[PDB]
């Protein structure tokens, strides 16, 4: 809206802006290895205890390589919103004279 | 108008069925469920070894119609590839006593060169440091030690002298690759080695089984030459070099390919070039030859070099270790 | 087993532009490394053939090799996913190519730097200020003949 | 994967020409088409090498050099079984081929287009008009030999 005064000077009309924004993409990838012998002897049953035990650590180790995977793609999630942040940020000294 | 002359319609179902499902693949993870037994269909390398029990064989697979085992049954045999695994070929070979030394670090590559005599049935074969015996860190001092007498190889080769002037001596020696398993017999020792896949052991004790060279014997192609490019898989080649001291066996590692490394083999070789071509020797037919390259196979790249120390009869020697090797040989490339 | 390949872009493509790299759909091109997630600067043949520089082809056809290769397979102004190659898959490819020599089983594809033209192979991006250089790929005879003619 | 090579004939074979292809139950053949149901046109030589043609030798190579191999399973009447090679895959071969050669284990197989008699070479299918001429396979060194020679 404009308010109106007695000058002479000539009416700003009604005024209109319309401003687009759109998305933008982030991908976030982690690697992860596995050895041969453990994704094997996870299918093997147990016939004795000391396969058994084999059997438990096997599926410790696959366990644990599979949280690191799932927390390293939560330390991606909160890089790359830290990192958008930081992306539009302008310094101080120049936006306090724009304020 | 029914007469349905094709049996399609209503059996056609049940093996489609059977024949249609792909290995799995990009499946999903919620972090609430975080572990489930869908993940361990595509977790499970789903091994193949014999339990010696008939029951427990019909549930491991060994007994599958494709080379791959297939557990499951019926249910199995739908894995249709395993992303191109090949079976190991094995290569099963009976030596002397003499020839072959009785201690050896499991993985080392091997050697066979070919006898004259007709309708035999007995080889020889080699290892890089019996080679290194025949041809004549502290290399010579571990040699030496594994082994002595050297009439007992000089035998096996009675055209030695003679080849390794008339330049032959590359073409009959054909690459076979490591080790698998060793079975001591006093008289005949029975060796049994891979070729053209991945180095597996046999032993039922499952072990990782890694392709051991003396360090003296390898040079690092890639260290001494200079975002670039890096493909998964490097090569390692062998290279025989006729030499004024003698003939001289080598290693090479690169990721770089063909036309290169021949470049670098010659810019390597470029002072031994010149001191064998140098005054000692002249000229003669037969001489014209230099050397030799054949590939070994693929390496996984970025893993690298493990050094370790190889203990025997209470002495050391540096030998490098590499992981995860993949068999394939070439055939002999004439270099100069 | 899932060979997959996606580059992301920093800004969004022109709008004319995007219409040029859709045109492109369907076509190989080396990258520089084996990753589900690449910088558009490993990303295709730019880096290495410049404007400024007199070319060698020889460096290129070096460098071509040393690359893995890839083939494109969806284009939008945010990321490029591309497939790539393993020696021992067998793939669908198509033609596309604006020379068009017809191709027979009678010889193998082989990758060649664009010896022919340096602008219509290429693809600028200003949005990200970098360059792609497609690679042109010919059968057997006409390349062992392109390389006689180099040299 | 599942190979499967059927070829149908025309006409059924004669009673001396079963035992002909008995003599050469495993051996290899080059397969012109590649689906499971294929006449007997493409599975020999005859189209490359013929009586009335005049025999060349580069053009034989490169069709060894372009084509599918193949190997024989069973010979019946009318139906022979082949099954397809493909890479990496084992295979099983008997050597049953008219000039003799010793064959050693760790040695290299190399196919070279058979350039001894035409007696030593192929089998003659009258029931069908045909012929089918088989590559002779031989170890390498040896392959280059016999060839340094004759020339």
């Amino acid at each position: 809206p404009t308010i109106a005064h007695g000058d002479g000077r000539r009416p700003s009309k009604q005024r209109t802006f319309i401003v687009v924004k759109n998305c933008h993409k982030h991908h976030i990838s982690t690697e992860m290895e596995l050895s041969m012998l453990d994704l094997e002897i996870l299918h093997s049953i147990p016939e004795t205890p000391v396969e058994y035990a084999e059997y438990v650590g096997a599926v410790k180790t696959v366990a644990s390589a599979l949280q690191f995977g799932v927390d390293a793609l939560e330390r991606g999630l909160i890089n790359t919103v830290l990192s958008v942040k930081l992306r539009h940020a302008p310094p101080m000294f120049i936006l306090q004279t724009l304020a | 108008m029914k007469v349905q002359g094709s049996v399609d319609r209503r059996r056609l179902q049940r093996r489609i069925a059977g024949l249609l499902p792909p290995p799995a693949r990009r499946l999903n993870i919620s972090r609430g469920s975080e572990f489930t037994r869908d993940v361990r269909g595509l977790v499970e390398e789903h091994a193949q070894a014999s339990s010696l029990s008939a029951a427990a064989v019909w549930r491991a697979g060994l007994l599958a119609p494709g080379e791959v085992a297939v557990a499951g049954g019926g249910s199995g045999g739908g894995s249709f590839s395993w992303s191109g695994w090949r079976p190991p070929v094995f290569g099963d070979f009976l030596i002397h006593a003499s020839s072959f030394n009785n201690a050896e670090a499991t993985g080392t590559p091997l050697f066979q060169f070919k006898q004259s005599d007709p309708f035999s049935g007995v080889d020889a074969v080699f290892t890089p440091l019996s080679l290194f015996i025949l041809m004549n860190g502290g290399l010579t001092r571990m040699a030496n030690l594994l082994y002595d007498s050297p009439a007992t190889l000089a035998d096996l080769v009675p055209d030695f002298g003679r080849l390794v002037a008339d330049r032959r001596f590359h073409n009959f020696i054909t690459p076979v690759g490591p080790l698998v398993e060793n079975i001591k017999s006093t008289y005949l020792n029975k060796i049994t080695t891979v070729v053209h896949g991945p180095v597996v052991s046999k032993a039922i004790p499952r072990s990782t089984v890694k392709v051991t060279v003396p360090q003296e014997a390898f040079v690092d192609l890639d260290a001494w030459l200079s975002l670039q490019p890096c493909p998964a898989d490097a090569r390692l080649y062998v290279a025989l070099t006729y030499e004024e001291a003698g003939p001289r066996f080598t290693f090479f590692q690169s990721s770089r390919g063909h036309c290169q490394i021949m470049n670098i083999l010659r810019i390597y070789y470029s002072p031994s070039i010149m001191h064998r071509y140098a005054v000692v020797q002249p000229l003669h037919i037969e001489e014209l030859t230099f050397g030799a390259v054949a590939c070994l196979g693929t390496f996984s790249a970025t893993d690298g070099w493990r050094r370790s120390a190889f203990n025997y009869r209470g002495s050391s020697l540096p030998v490098v270790e590499i992981d995860s090797f993949y068999s394939n040989v070439s055939d002999w490339e004439v270099i100069l | 087993m899932d060979l997959k390949v996606v580059v992301s872009l920093s800004s969004r493509l022109y709008t004319d532009e995007i219409a040029k790299m859709q045109q492109r759909i369907g076509c190989i091109l080396p990258l520089a490394s084996t990753h589900g997630t690449q910088n558009v600067q490993g990303l295709g043949l730019g880096q290495v053939y410049s404007l400024e520089t007199v070319p060698d082809y020889v460096s290129m056809y070096n460098y071509l090799s040393d690359c893995t290769l890839a083939v494109l397979d969806e284009v939008s102004v945010d990321s490029l996913i591309l497939t790539k190659i393993v020696p021992g898959q067998t793939y669908a490819i198509k033609n596309k190519y604006q020379p068009f020599f017809q191709w027979h089983g009678t010889g193998s594809l082989s990758v060649m730097p664009p010896v022919f033209g340096r602008e219509h192979a290429t693809v600028k991006l200003e949005s990200n200020d970098v360059d792609i250089v497609f690679p042109m790929v010919l059968p057997t005879p006409i390349a062992e003949e392109v390389l006689q003619k180099i040299l």
